[PDB]
């Protein structure tokens, strides 16, 4: 093995997985690694394109290598919590409030 | 004026300071 | 005054520093030179603004 | 014979899509209205960065270093059903041509070939790969606005400093230009197309709309960047005393010392000589912090000290700052 | 090495440069660079003294060991450049105001 | 409490590093400690201005 001469091309076997969709995973698409949803894109995208951005430079939408159609990327749905109490002499009750 | 004549005479890289409009 | 500030570094002159030392050590040196003018120019800038 | 380009030359600095935004990017782009050297030749060129190239019947393309088998170089041959590129050490003429089935010029990649219209080609040469971008559009320059889309990728790995185009025998006229780094800001359509770009070098009102990250501005004062003076030429004096300092003496003796005797030379009062270093041994390690053993000539300075002691090789290291 | 305010007496090698007035260029002497203008200074400096300083701890005042004469070293006209426009749909021309 | 913080380093107590470490790496430790302690003094300042 030669190394560190020239630009390398001979790399090993990566596999590959199956399709899905509408179920936000750690998704791994060509070397872009992100978490969000798979759902169908209403977009339409263009040959020489592969992933697309927005305004807040996140990921929106890719395209799998095995399947001209194209995935959105939406993250996970994220939300903080609160706790609706009132004084404890009173009630030992709580309501569970999510943001 | 006399008074604000004194009140003016009473009265003493890379960064500027940009003159007031 | 900060402008003579050390930070850590090895010489406070970057004209020096460039022009002294390989940039593979001059990256570092330069890192710690703009974190600390930065965090200076950080305090200055909350300073002005109260 | 020179003609102004007005607007064309742009393409696509990446694959990521974008829908009716404005991304500011720092690549190798055309700068608008430069002159282009139009050829009507029926030699060599320079290449310093960019083969951007547009004919209104000629295929081929020159590629390489030297243009010998010396070092590795590029062929590229389109013909109507495939085309070719094949890189090796081959060796090329002074005046190349072609014929279609005779070769008179003397791994592969075949492919889709690159074909009223305008053959727009963008070249690049970076990080050891080679991109080509083409759009045929059809029809000084049109008045126009239009951009290059992307294609294939050439692995090659070494660089490029000349090239040479070649001439079909059934000519034509084509645009030679040259690229240098600047910062363009495109306007992305919502489908994804780019239909608008201004400069970041202009007049100002194009500074203004680069450092607004906006096409359409107001009235009012804007403040962009500096308008630093600048130098144009370099004063540099040192003292007129040449006294050659004995670096002979500390380096070229016989027994330096012990290493608990490490003894005192004290060099003042002369001038440098660090080019005498490298001819005497290959050294081991040759780290340094604080200065740099390539800058040694541009600093003037006071007080040297030389230490003379001899360590058993795994203590080289061991000779540092803070090491135990 | 030291970098301590002394005397330098051991130089790179390098040769000299006739010097030039009321244009601003850029400079380096004794192992300091910079950049600044070179005029004669009305300051006076006592046979023992290498270079000068002023309250922002920058080199203001430096003595080119050459000729035993004194120099002065100055930045020149610096400042942010402004750009007086109107409207986009009302005109076209610019104004440019250096600060 | 900000005393007790470990700061990325060893430990939180300035005499404990210096006791059994040697010199090199106990600066980047006390650097850590002090950027970290001076990051505090400054964020605590800022909440008393406002």
């Amino acid at each position: 093995f030669e190394l560190l001469h020239a630009p390398a091309t001979v790399c090993g076997p990566k596999k590959s997985t199956n399709l899905v969709k509408n179920k936000c995973v750690n998704f791994n698409f060509n070397g872009l690694t992100g978490t969000g949803v798979l759902t169908e894109s209403n977009k339409k995208f263009l040959p020489f394109q592969q992933f697309g951005r927005d305004i807040a430079d996140t990921t929106d939408a890719v395209r799998d290598p095995q399947t001209l159609e194209i995935l959105d990327i939406t993250p996970c749905s994220f939300g903080g919590v609160s706790v609706i109490t009132p004084g404890t002499n009173t009630s030992n009750q709580v309501a569970v409030l999510y943001q | 004026s006399p008074i604000e004549d004194l009140l003016f005479n009473k009265v003493t890289n890379g960064l500027t300071v940009l003159p007031p409009l | 005054k900060q402008l003579s500030s050390k930070f850590g570094a090895i010489s406070s002159v970057l004209n020096d520093i460039l022009s002294r030392l390989d940039p593979p050590e001059a990256e570092v040196q330069i890192d710690r030179l703009i974190t600390g003018r930065l965090q200076s120019l950080q305090t200055y800038v909350t300073q002005q603004l109260i | 014979s020179y003609t102004n380009s007005f607007t064309r030359g742009v393409y696509y600095p990446d694959k990521v899509f974008r829908s009716s935004v404005l991304h500011s990017t720092q690549d190798l782009f055309l700068p608008f209205f430069s002159n282009v050297t139009w050829f009507h030749a029926i030699p060599v060129l320079p290449f310093n960065d960019g083969v951007y190239f547009a004919s209104t019947i000629i295929r081929g393309w020159i590629f390489g270093t030297t243009l010998d088998s010396k070092t590795q170089s590029l062929l590229i041959v389109n013909n109507a059903t495939n085309v070719v590129i094949k890189v090796c050490e081959f060796q090329f003429c002074n005046d190349p041509f072609l014929d279609e089935s005779e070769f008179r010029v003397y791994f592969e990649y075949v492919s889709q070939p690159f074909l009223k219209n305008l053959r727009e080609f963008v070249f690049k040469n970076i990080d050891g790969y080679f991109k080509i971008y083409s759009k045929h559009t059809p029809i000084d320059l049109p008045q126009g606005f239009s951009a290059l889309e992307p294609l294939v990728d050439l692995p090659i790995g070494i660089n490029i400093t000349r090239f040479q185009t070649l001439l079909a025998l059934h000519a034509a006229a084509y645009y030679v230009g040259y690229l240098q780094p600047r910062t363009f800001l495109l306007k992305y359509n919502e489908n994804g197309t780019i239909t608008d770009a201004v400069d970041c070098a202009l007049d100002p009102l194009s500074e203004t709309k680069c450092t607004l990250k906006s096409f359409t501005v107001e009235k009012g004062i804007y403040q962009t960047s500096n308008f630093r003076v600048q130098p144009t030429e370099s004063i540099v004096r040192f003292p007129n005393i040449t006294n050659l300092c004995p670096f002979d003496e500390v380096f070229n003796a016989t027994r330096f010392a012990s290493v608990y005797a490490w003894n005192r030379k004290r060099i003042s009062n002369c001038v440098a000589d660090y080019s005498v270093l490298y001819n005497f041994a290959p050294f081991f390690a040759f780290k340094c912090y604080g200065v740099s053993p390539t800058k040694l000539n541009d600093l003037c300075f006071t007080n040297v000290y030389a230490d003379s002691f001899v360590i058993r090789g795994n203590e080289v290291s061991q000779i540092a700052p803070g090491q135990t």
